[PDB]
């Protein structure tokens, strides 16, 4: 609907995301990028 | 006028309320009062208007020609064409073609203006400048004539001024004249450039002008102010090359006028069910005329799809995202939140052939301020004892055209040079591209796009 | 290698007004027209100063016709100036921008005119007018016999503040008249030359100003 | 003689036979409309000037005349026929509700709240139809909004008067007229002159419900100008205090999800991510999946998948202003976060304080990936234009000045050397901190 507002008659946020780490597909991909780099030089 | 009354229209729009007849309600017919003052609205001309004008009018045009071609004497011709103007406008009054400059009209039977001025600039107004001496040597069918010709001459933009009587219609020249006389400047008068930029910048104002008190914006009207545009930012770029002094402020602003109010003509032909076949290139330029304000992010947002989707528009954003830097300092300026500053993507795409020349034009006025804040963030990123930039690097980076152009840059902000060849960037003081004692640095062009000018005439790339 | 941190369309004016606008051609505003419409429309006091040439008396005029409330039987802004041909030329303005507001009326007075005839007109609802341009001898012989009723005194616009100002006798009449008009309303003022000296005497009968100087 | 009953009840202050909603009034209209029908103008005027107990101020003689003159013309078959009719009495309403000594202003107030609601209602349903109308569009809406300007601008602060207990209602009304009309900027003299008028002592004052409407009009007002973190203080502000209010009216929850829209992307920007267990209610699960994509993404900086998310969800987010902002703010988080794992997995773990810029061209090959030059796109388009891995040295600098990230790059050594420190958070610090802390936003609480 629209974003006009109708009539009318607690923490919500991630406080600590960056510090817990979640693995998934892109970053082990990431990783391995890395891995082939340092390998080469 | 009245409200509208139609039977479609009613029944559209549907009762006030479930069933009158419960209610006790019983059908009665009404009078068609008149519309209310708030409801009145005036659609400007849309379509091509015929041209027609009065055969006493044509009449009294041809015969001051034929007194201007047998009189020679300057003051003369200006006295009896005056005469003869008074004479001409109580015609007009009483004929009801113009407005008496002191009536009070209701707005609804307002005079639709019809201008009649068939030559290039009105003979009346020929004659004035004769004796005034401020006839240019274009208009002049030779350096030598004392009078300038009329199939030369061009109208000038006439300033408001207090107490002066309304424009005749044989003043103001119809729009199928203002193409031919536009078609005139682009044709005969570009290669005149850059010792002409004052006489045309002039001019075009002057046809604009015409258009505004005619009330119309059709076809034509778009079209001349569009090719308005395109000339002002091939003049823009030719001025800089060719480093001349001139008035970049109200080059800038008659651009950025017109614009506006080519933009505006836009959205009316669309509420109109219209559509205007290069809306999308001058909605690009509209976004780049004022680069740092988030006001033209959000319209560009509201326009349909196709239109923000064509590739002109979508290069105008790429600019703009490329320009943001959250370190730009300016009064009256608020910073905003994680701004790219891509410095060196922003001279990646000016070398794209893909990037349109007039595009280009517009964006070199902004050559200096990146620049600027491009080595700015950069010396933020070097540790005290690190050595001078090679200016190799610098030209390579930030595009100079030669070593000649980027130490010139460098004094102007007090940036030490050593052994001039490198740039010590950890002495550059300043936070702000602009200098509060100190005339601004003179705009600077790139030598891709001049280049790539060379291969192409001017009127070619005015038309498209 | 070590790390070391360290144009008038965007106000939204009356139909009518834009369309007189719009014949006149005058579509070009300057930058003093630029900063100050915007905060006109708002109804912020304004003391602004700029050049000759650069179309001041119509910047006002498009102020207060857009703030234009229109009763048959009142008068709405007063404009007080010194010079009598000035005062014309101010007629002159208002009625080319009045071209589509027959509802409008507004006349001029000045010193040696007879007083009876511009109070006749006065009275007669017909020939009311709505905006009052007078000099300041004139005017305050008309309020201080109570022809004008100036209770309705919504915006007072004062032209060549300084030149007045400056003589004391007429900075009296300003004062005077500026009595019989109510305290909550618009003052504007605008001269080619403000300096500082006259500023304290223009603040000390305005508050919350937009102070522009040259 | 019942017009003149309704007289007597009008010049008393007793407005309940005052309104514009036939719904309750109709019965009263058509015995009116049956009396009155057949009287000049001038007579319908001199019958209330006439009529005894009426207040003698001329604007609030004209508001009942104007109501009396809309009586006798009403067609309740065909609202365009009466649109002449309402739109000039409800005109007159505010208009003698502008000077603060009016007569009867105390009862007046209600009234003209109710008058205006059932306005705006009829005012967009007749804008829908401007084609057929011969009317441009938004101007129904665009002419009341110059009618409560009036008013708005009336309100001047000296027991709470009538006027001032209605200072928010109109602020709300005027910014959702703005809004509606397309035209937001106009929306500023708005929030520059409310807190002068107000009488208050403290913002908080106010009813909770208008409070939240008027944080969730001004932190949209601050997101069209690119302050996000104005905007994201009034948002968030605004969504703590609708936690408050019970949910089983179940209108809470449709205005909930409404400034959910713009606070979710808006706190992404600022690098804060939000549990979805307190928010469940308010989002469908559809629209969670969708967020958690982007989400994703902008974790774990990945650049084409930011992009091609935005592709996907363009249209929407144009509708709501978003995808310009979206487009330019994400990014530089996004290669917060890229530059984060890289250096984890390199100085952290691996005891190298450098970074060579070919290592970090590698990295922002695989996550860019395809742009506007490689042959794959020919046409550049606002998503594979702004982005290029060759721009190694461009990413880290305007990573630097914004705080983001702490390092010193050597551009004719074509690397940059970080702090050598096993912990992380010396190198790389919280997002939210140091943008914050760069742009500090002004305080939540108004006054």
């Amino acid at each position: 609907e629209d974003d006009e507002f109708e009539d009318f008659p607690t923490n919500i946020w991630e406080e600590n995301w960056d510090d817990v780490e979640v693995d998934d597909d892109f970053t082990n991909e990431l990783k391995a990028e890395l891995d082939r780099y340092k390998r080469e030089n | 006028k009245y409200m509208i009354n139609d039977a479609k229209t009613i029944q559209l729009v549907g009762p006030l309320i479930s069933s009158p007849d419960n209610l006790g309600f019983q059908k009665r017919s009404h009078k068609a009062r008149e519309l209310p003052r708030f409801l009145i609205n005036q659609e400007p001309q849309l379509e091509k208007r015929a041209f027609v004008q009065d055969p006493w009018d044509k009449a009294n045009q041809e015969k001051m020609i034929s007194l201007e071609e047998s009189i020679d004497d300057l003051n003369e011709l200006y006295e009896t064409l005056k005469k003869m103007r008074n004479t001409e406008r109580s015609i007009m009054e009483e004929k009801g073609l113009v407005d008496k400059a002191d009536s009070a009209k209701d707005l609804y039977d307002a005079i639709v203006f019809q201008g009649t001025c068939l030559d290039m600039c009105p003979t009346f107004e020929r004659s004035r400048r004769n004796v005034e001496y401020t006839v240019y040597s274009y208009e002049k069918n030779q350096p030598n004539d004392k009078k300038a010709s009329r199939t030369k001459a061009l109208k000038v933009f006439a300033r408001p001024a207090a107490a002066a009587a309304p424009p005749l219609p044989s003043d103001v020249r119809p729009p199928h004249i203002l193409v031919k006389t536009l078609d005139y400047i682009v044709d005969n008068l570009l290669t005149t450039l850059p010792e002409s930029e004052g006489f045309l910048w002039d001019r075009m104002r002057s046809i604009r002008q015409d258009f505004t008190y005619q009330n119309y914006s059709g076809p034509e009207a778009v079209d001349c102010n569009e090719r308005i545009v395109r000339i002002h930012l091939l003049i823009l770029h030719i001025m800089v090359k060719s480093n001349v002094e001139f008035s970049l402020q109200q080059e800038l602003e008659q651009l950025h006028k017109s614009l506006i109010t080519l933009s505006e003509i836009y959205d009316d032909v669309r509420s109109s069910g219209g559509t205007c076949p290069n809306e999308a290139e001058f909605r690009a330029y509209a976004l780049l005329s004022k680069i740092r304000d988030p006001q033209y992010d959000e319209n560009i947002q509201r326009l349909p799809k196709h239109i923000f989707q064509d590739k002109l528009v979508q290069m105008a954003l790429c600019f703009r995202r490329v320009i943001s830097n959250s370190a730009y300092t300016e009064r009256g300026f608020v910073k905003t939140e994680n701004c790219l500053n891509f410095y060196a993507r922003f001279f990646q795409l000016m070398q794209s052939p893909s990037l349109p020349l007039l595009m280009g034009f517009f964006l070199q006025m902004h050559l200096t301020d990146i620049r600027f804040y491009a080595l700015r963030a950069l010396s933020h990123t070097l540790n005290k004892k690190h050595k001078p930039i090679p200016f190799i690097y610098l030209e390579n980076m930030l595009l100079f055209n030669n070593r000649q152009e980027i130490i010139e840059f460098c004094n102007y902000y007090s940036i030490e040079i050593i052994n001039g060849d490198a740039a010590d960037l950890k002495t550059l003081q300043h936070y702000s591209h602009k200098l509060s004692e100190t005339q601004p640095l003179k705009k600077t062009y790139l030598t891709c796009l001049e280049r790539r000018l060379q291969k192409t005439t001017y009127k070619g790339l005015i038309n498209g | 290698l070590e790390y070391s941190d360290n144009g008038f369309k965007d106000f939204l004016l009356k139909p009518e007004l834009s369309r007189a606008i719009i014949d006149c051609g005058f579509e070009h505003p300057s930058e003093v027209q630029q900063h100050t419409i915007p905060q006109s429309i708002h109804g912020t006091d304004v003391l602004c100063q700029a050049k000759s040439g650069l179309g001041k008396t119509a910047v006002f005029v498009l102020s207060t016709l857009q703030q234009l409330x229109p009763v048959p039987g009142e008068v709405a802004v007063v404009v007080i100036c010194n010079a009598r041909e000035l005062a014309y030329q101010i007629r002159n303005e208002y009625l080319r921008f009045s071209k589509y507001m027959p509802d409008v009326k507004t006349a001029v007075f000045y010193g040696g005119t007879p007083i009876s005839k511009d109070a006749e007109l006065l009275k007669n609802k017909d020939t009311a007018p709505h905006i009052v341009v007078a000099t300041p001898g004139r005017l305050k012989a008309l309020v201080r016999e109570k022809y004008i009723d100036l209770s309705h005194v919504k915006n007072f616009v004062i032209d060549e503040c300084d030149k007045v100002l400056e003589e004391l006798d007429m900075r009296r009449d300003v004062q005077e008249i500026f009595r019989a008009t109510p305290r909550d309303k618009q003052v504007m003022m605008f001269s080619a030359t403000l300096s500082q000296e006259i500023r304290p005497i223009c603040r000390r009968f305005l508050q919350n100003p937009l102070e522009i100087f040259v | 003689d019942m017009a003149n009953q309704l007289l007597d009840e009008l010049a008393h202050g007793n407005f309940s036979h005052l309104t514009l909603n036939l719904s309750q009034n109709g019965r009263e209209i058509a015995i009116l409309q049956k009396q009155l029908t057949g009287f000049d103008d001038k007579q319908l005027e001199t019958f209330v000037e006439q009529h005894p107990a009426m207040p003698n101020d001329t604007r609030f003689k004209i508001m009942c005349t104007s109501f009396l003159n809309y009586a006798r013309d009403v067609d309740p078959w065909s609202a365009w026929s009466s649109s002449d009719l309402i739109f000039e009495f409800y005109q007159c309403l505010i208009n003698c509700l502008i000077n603060d000594n009016a007569p009867h202003i105390e009862m007046l107030i209600p009234v003209a709240t109710r008058e205006t609601e059932f306005i705006i209602n009829l005012a967009g349903k007749l804008d829908s139809f401007h084609l057929q109308l011969h009317t441009r569009s938004h101007q129904f809406l665009s002419h009341i909004s110059s009618i409560l300007s009036r008013l708005f601008n009336s309100i001047k602060p000296p027991n709470i008067p009538g006027k001032q207990r209605i200072l928010l209602y109109l602020v709300n009304k005027l910014n959702n007229i703005y809004f509606r009309i397309e035209s937001p900027q106009l929306c500023s003299n708005i929030f520059k002159n409310f807190q002068p008028k107000s009488m208050l002592a403290h913002f908080n004052e106010y009813q909770l419900d208008q409070q939240i409407e008027y944080r969730y009009l001004l932190g949209r007002y601050y997101l069209l100008n690119s302050q996000v973190h104005n905007a994201f203080v009034q948002f968030n502000e605004a969504f703590q205090s609708l936690l408050n209010l019970p949910l089983t009216n179940q209108a809470i929850t449709r205005n909930g999800t409404r400034i959910l829209n713009y606070m979710i992307p808006t706190g992404l920007i600022l690098g804060k991510m939000v549990k979805w267990g307190p928010l469940r209610p308010f989002l469908s699960q559809e629209t969670i999946d969708n967020w958690s994509v982007l989400y994703k993404h902008v974790r774990y900086g990945n650049i084409q998948g930011v992009s091609l998310w935005l592709r996907q969800n363009e249209r929407h987010l144009c509708a709501r202003q978003l995808l310009i902002v979206l487009l330019e703010k994400l990014p530089m988080v996004t290669y917060r976060n890229l530059i984060k794992t890289v250096i984890k997995s390199w100085t952290t773990e691996w005891g190298q304080n450098k970074l060579p810029y070919s290592l970090i061209e590698r990295v922002l090959q695989l996550s860019i990936g395809p742009t506007f030059e490689d042959p794959g796109a020919q046409e550049i388009t606002i998503y594979n234009g702004i982005h290029s891995p060759k721009n190694v040295e461009n990413v880290l600098v305007t990573l630097i000045n914004l705080g983001l990230l702490r390092a010193n790059c050597f551009p004719q050594l074509q690397l940059c050397v970080v702090k050598k420190t096993t912990m992380i958070q010396e190198i790389v610090p919280p997002v939210n901190e140091r943008i914050t802390k760069m742009f500090p936003a002004h305080s939540h609480v108004l006054w």
